[PDB]
């Protein structure tokens, strides 16, 4: 609705480029968090522009073009040994700016939206994160001539959380790792412009 | 490049782009003024908000508001100078007491005043009101509701009235002066009270004669931060 | 018989009715014999060409600017450039001339969208020639020098010859499916008094400022005859979309101030010599 | 049961119902025993020769002015000269005397149109001759020495003979569609009171004088027998118009002055002697 | 014609409609140019999974608490106590922490009823395995060392294995149809002043406690392999039943105390450097 | 109760004679009201709350929290008091849940067991 | 368009309606959300041995 109205130009989708997954820096899951605290957090889509996965083919249109929306799928792998224990919960949260401080619990979490990982079972986790922003579109990069009022590159936040500790046995590994792949169901992007360096 | 798809009535079906729906909007003429039963009564110019009524800056200080040039419906009556149609003004008393106040209607004469005024400078108007003269008149009581709605009609011999002039104070020829106005309405008082009046445009009217945009001025950026600290 | 009314109903008295409201139902009192009596238009009304809408006075053409083009101006120059605000002609200094309808009349609403129009007439004969492009840059604006910048926006080349004339049709893509005036709503500074940090810390709203740009360059430069001039002038037009729109009344950033004079009650007020 | 009642509306009260419209609903309250009890007039009613309206009033035969015409008279001569004026009589003068229905009723109303008739009776026998026209001058007088500036506008010629009147319409042509009235609208002086340019300063409205002006001249003197009178007089009546118009009510021009005593408490007021 | 309005009807004024009732009729005053003119939701609407009433807030699972098993404890032993109020999480502390929704949402009405859902998550590998029983007792509570009481109640046994989890449904058997909350409906206590029986005297209402219980015993012991932990971790999720009911707004129960700051004028106070 | 731009007069210029949408109140003959301040601005959803309300972040977010607003003009020193509800039209959305709370209800009220 | 509302009608303030009258009318004001919503008598009610009058 809100798409064909503020872009007098057709936005274009580049399926080749998006829809292919994509991983990330790995998290290391200890025997030494408690309950409530995090793993990981992520401003999509600027953590996955700046810090994680720079040179990915899937940041190859964020450089040229500067509005569109973002529908998302987060596939989490989990790999622990059967003679562990343990309980991770991850959710999304939508406009997450000027809000992570608050609503941020583990309650909060099983309210919005989100993936329970069991660490034993070894389980994977697909988080639908659909595009909900209070703009038609969100602003893909920051820019030393661009304005300072708006925030771009954050319509959603990624919460990666201990649910409930890992345990293990007798003499057994005293961590195990999660690796976060991602990918893009539909891109859509408006305003083309000269190209720039990403972040 | 393509034309895209309008966003109207994306938001809500409150469309405001009508010129005569903008007219028919209110404005304050004249706020917390005073009348004084020594004189026959406050005159009111049976007039649409212009140019006309554009306050200055360190020119005499009149009884009117002085963002009316401001107004959105001054702006629009300064786009047309033709106009025709029935008005309707809004009063409103600064009391509760049951001295009622009298509104009379005066047709299209030829003199064009405001404010509070003798008639033929006489030093009685109890004993000879001007309400009780013949005239289509209507009372407020404040005691049982202190505003009213009259509806001024269009009473004179023109076709289209004047809205605007180049020069307000330049004395012309008089008969092609009274072409302002199309007479006024007189507002008599009991006692010294206070009111406040306001106009719109009545369900028949009609702008005409259109000009575009005259020499204008603005400075609204120095009163404003940007939004970049 | 004198029997009683046994029929009520709970009110809410009201001082007026469809006193906000510009249409719905009114509570007006006719200043005539028949109630009913209105004002005729059988004979004199409006004419045709005249706009019902003040859309179709933000459609008429209006002169935003001109710009001067010669011969020595090599290629990659900005001829023209401008951030294209409906709102304000400038963010940063007084205005004091004759505004377009578009720019004046938008300047009523808080609000506006829709593709915005521009018309470039050249002043020239049939015996100029040389290329111009048309830039249209959103989220950034490109470095005067780098031309290869503005070539990635949004752009129409124009080659002149013996039409004198281009339309072009600035679009509507930002992040919002509105965007707001810049300038503020409520001013009740009239009197030009002096402004600082304090008084800007009270105002109504904050200007929300565009960093949109339209920019006009050398594709290849004015090579004229010698027989006819070197610089020539270019009319900038400019105008509404046929999808343009507006919304949110408030007061007018612009106001005249070319002949202004007070009224005074006429003929008691020194009228008679 | 008792039952509550959810219905409501908003109201806006007000003092009374009717009081400037003379025709629509009215808030009477009846001093009767019956509330829908009228007066009767099933067997006294208005007789059928009366007016309804203040038109038909204004379609009475009225005597304007009479003048007299000699054999001394020669032609060319304005025998007959007026601004021909429902509203006053004169611009210039006091005037007392006994004016016309049609003046009289003109004088109520603030704006008036539509042609006026005038019907010129010759008091005189059937052995008195002579010619004479009737002229009717727009946006400009004639010269009173100079008839054919006269013969040029709207005339009717008239042989004088063995009928010894002449029907005659005025018509209507000016720059507005209707004339408004010369004298006031509002005077509050009524004792006499010595007026100054400070007191016409502060007038209720300007007298838009009429330029127009009605005259009738000797074409052929009157060449009577020596038998009979040589100066005989004429009688011009006046009315409206069958297309005659009136409109906008205000305070009367004329008043009477002939035989007025002011009321008194009959009989505490010593009338019982 | 005026005739006059003979109908009438007896009238009580009220000076607000439909101000204590959430729905019905209303006297509002739009502030638009027409009247009718409602905010669109044509193209931006709700979201098919947000919840339209504060029961399906109320279906949403939410950890209420958990608890750690280990090899060492006994059969018998009172792994799980407590008193299941949605109202309260205790009767004789403070409270500070991440309250599950049904019980958030219930803080809101004074009334509540219907079943209440346990789902218990058990934090372990395949290789763990034991019995636990969870146990439902009204009107009384049972000894913690006589688990012979609460096997009498309303109980499920659960054979820890490959199965993780178990669903179980807390009935509702009380007195009354209704229960009421047990917090209050009104503390103007905002500054956490000292409390004594004077203020308790005058409190707005009285803390009916409850003497419900849940409990979950240990039916044979935790024996895992020596290879995976001893102990293991229990989640008690809760939400409210398909048939859970609430009724009479209140005040809230719970209020938040995590980064609260109050507002200020923006930007006059000190936001401009 | 706040000066826009900080001057020392506004009777000759009020703010209800701008041209902005309004709807006057009249004591004597109902001295309540009830106005409906529409939704016009340029987000598809407005800002509830945030994690700070004093932070000074960019400022074209910060205003997000509003739609506008309502003023009240007087004609002398006179009080007053505001109600709050929602619209026929009204709509929310984007849920996150319970944040972190506190209680101590508890302690200002008496047991049934005396 | 906004035209005026030529409707009147004389009306008679009364401070309250049906406050003699034990039946007939009434002018109360609910303290519930539903206006309309009455308090149930569906599943308990009035027993059939009690009396309905004072006779």
């Amino acid at each position: 609705g809100d798409l064909v109205i503020a872009s007098s130009e057709p936005t274009q989708q580049f399926r080749s480029l998006t829809n292919r997954w994509m991983p990330i820096n790995s998290i290391r899951v200890t025997v030494n968090g408690k309950r409530n605290d995090l793993l990981a957090q992520y401003y999509i889509p600027e953590d996955f522009l700046s810090t994680h996965a720079k040179c990915a083919p899937n940041t190859i249109p964020f450089e040229t073009y500067v509005y569109g929306k973002y529908e998302l799928e987060m596939k989490f792998v989990a790999n622990g040994n059967k003679f562990q224990c343990g309980k991770v919960i991850i959710s999304v949260k939508f406009d997450s700016y000027q809000a992570d401080n608050i609503n941020t619990g583990f309650q909060a979490a099983l309210s919005r939206p989100h993936i329970m990982l069991d660490l034993s079972t070894n389980n994977e986790g697909v988080l639908k994160i659909p595009f909900r922003y209070h703009r038609a579109f969100v602003r893909n990069q920051t820019h030393k001539t661009a304005t300072a009022g708006v925030r771009p590159g954050k319509f959603a936040s990624i919460y990666v959380q201990v649910l409930s500790p890992l345990q293990t046995g007798e003499g057994g590994a005293n961590d195990m790792f999660i690796r976060p792949f991602y990918r893009y169901t539909r891109a859509e992007f408006a305003g083309m412009s000269y190209k720039v360096p990403l972040t | 490049f393509s034309d895209g798809v309008t966003a109207m009535g994306f938001q809500s079906l409150d469309t405001q782009v009508s010129i005569k729906d903008i007219l028919r909007r209110p404005v304050l003429l004249f706020n917390h003024v005073e009348l004084d039963p020594d004189y026959t009564g406050f005159f009111i110019p049976i007039m649409p908000p212009s140019r006309m009524m554009q306050y200055k800056s360190g020119d005499k200080e009149t009884s009117f508001q002085r963002l009316i040039g401001r107004t959105p419906q001054a702006a629009i009556m300064n786009l047309f100078r033709f106009w025709r149609g029935s008005l309707r003004y809004t009063i409103i008393i600064h009391s509760t007491d049951g001295h009622p106040i009298y509104v009379t209607h005066v047709p299209h004469t030829g003199n064009r005043v405001y404010g509070l005024m003798k008639v033929n400078n006489l030093h009685e108007y109890t004993k000879v009101p001007i309400f009780g003269c013949g005239l289509t008149t209507e009372m407020i009581i404040p005691s049982v509701n202190p505003s009213i709605c009259v509806e001024v009609p269009f009473d004179t011999e023109n076709n289209w009235a004047v809205t605007f002039d180049e020069d307000a104070q330049r004395n012309y020829s008089w008969r092609d002066k009274g072409d302002t106005v199309t007479g006024h309405l007189v507002v008599t008082p009991v006692v010294s009270v206070y009111m406040s009046v306001w106009v719109e445009a009545g369900d028949d009217f009609e702008v005409s004669n259109f000009y575009g945009p005259p020499s204008v001025k603005t400075n609204d950026w120095n009163y404003a931060f940007s939004d970049e600290h | 018989d004198k029997p009683k009314d046994v029929s009520s109903i709970t009110i809410i008295p009201k001082p007026r009715l469809g006193f906000p409201h510009g249409k719905g139902k009114s509570d007006a009192v006719a200043m005539r014999v028949n109630p009913v009596a209105l004002t005729s238009f059988q004979d004199v009304s409006a004419y045709p060409d005249e706009p019902r809408t003040t859309l179709d006075i933000a459609r008429i053409w209006g002169l935003r600017s001109t710009f001067n083009w010669g011969s020595g101006d090599e290629h990659g120059k900005e001829l023209f450039n401008t951030v294209l605000d409906p709102g304000l002609r400038f963010y940063d200094q007084d205005y004091e001339g004759q505004i377009t309808p578009m720019e004046y009349v938008t300047g009523l609403y808080n609000f506006w969208s829709g593709p915005i129009e521009l018309r470039f007439d050249f002043v020239s004969n049939a015996f100029h020639t040389g290329t111009v492009i048309i830039s249209a840059e959103y989220n950034r604006s490109s470095t005067n020098t780098d031309e290869c910048q503005s070539h990635s926006t949004y752009t129409k080349t124009f080659h002149l010859g013996e039409q004198k004339s281009v339309h072009f049709t600035v679009p509507y893509i930002y992040d919002t499916v509105v965007r707001r005036n810049t300038a503020s709503a409520y001013l009740p500074v009239t009197d030009y008094d002096k402004v600082d940090n304090v008084s800007r810390a009270q105002a109504m709203g904050i200007r929300a400022e565009s960093k949109m740009r339209v920019k006009v360059r050398v594709v290849n430069v004015l090579r004229p005859v010698a027989s006819t001039t070197s610089t020539i002038e270019v009319l900038v037009y400019m105008r509404g979309g046929k999808n343009y729109a507006l919304h949110g009344l408030k007061q007018s950033t612009y106001w005249p101030s070319n002949s202004v004079v007070p009224i005074d009650s006429f003929p008691p007020d020194g009228y008679d010599p």
